[PDB]
């Protein structure tokens, strides 16, 4: 939420904040409504390269177990 | 990209029809353990022939 406010968001942290006073399930569909308001903003159509590098960062190490991988 | 190298043992198998029976041993040289060898020899009082 600190990142959320740091981005420039004011009303929707408050709507997320007043629910925690009760943590009730009757007021909870707002959250669900909110969870759907995030995906109707569009796609993040960036480049093939930078989109691959979301995956193509690797940290392969000779410090993992061997007891685990053999069982795996 | 420096991959690891993960090497299981893999336990190489066969099946029964593919078991080769045996190959007989015919003999090579006669399995010596000892052999002769020339050495000098020294008569009593220690000196040499």
């Amino acid at each position: 939420l600190d990142n959320m406010r740091k981005a420039g968001l004011t009303d929707i942290p408050k709507m997320i904040q007043d629910w925690l006073v009760d943590c009730s399930i009757e007021k909870f569909p707002l959250m669900a409504k909110i969870y759907s308001w995030s995906f109707h903003v569009g796609f993040r159509k960036q480049k093939m390269l930078d989109a691959a590098l979301d995956q193509l960062k690797t940290e392969y190490t000779e410090d993992v177990d061997d007891e685990m991988y053999r069982e795996y | 990209k420096t991959i690891p190298t993960f090497e299981p043992k893999e336990s190489i198998l066969k099946k029964l029809e593919d078991i080769k029976p045996e190959q007989v041993k015919k003999q090579t040289k006669l399995f010596r353990i000892f052999e002769p060898r020339q050495l000098p020899v020294y008569r009593a009082n220690g000196e040499k022939e």
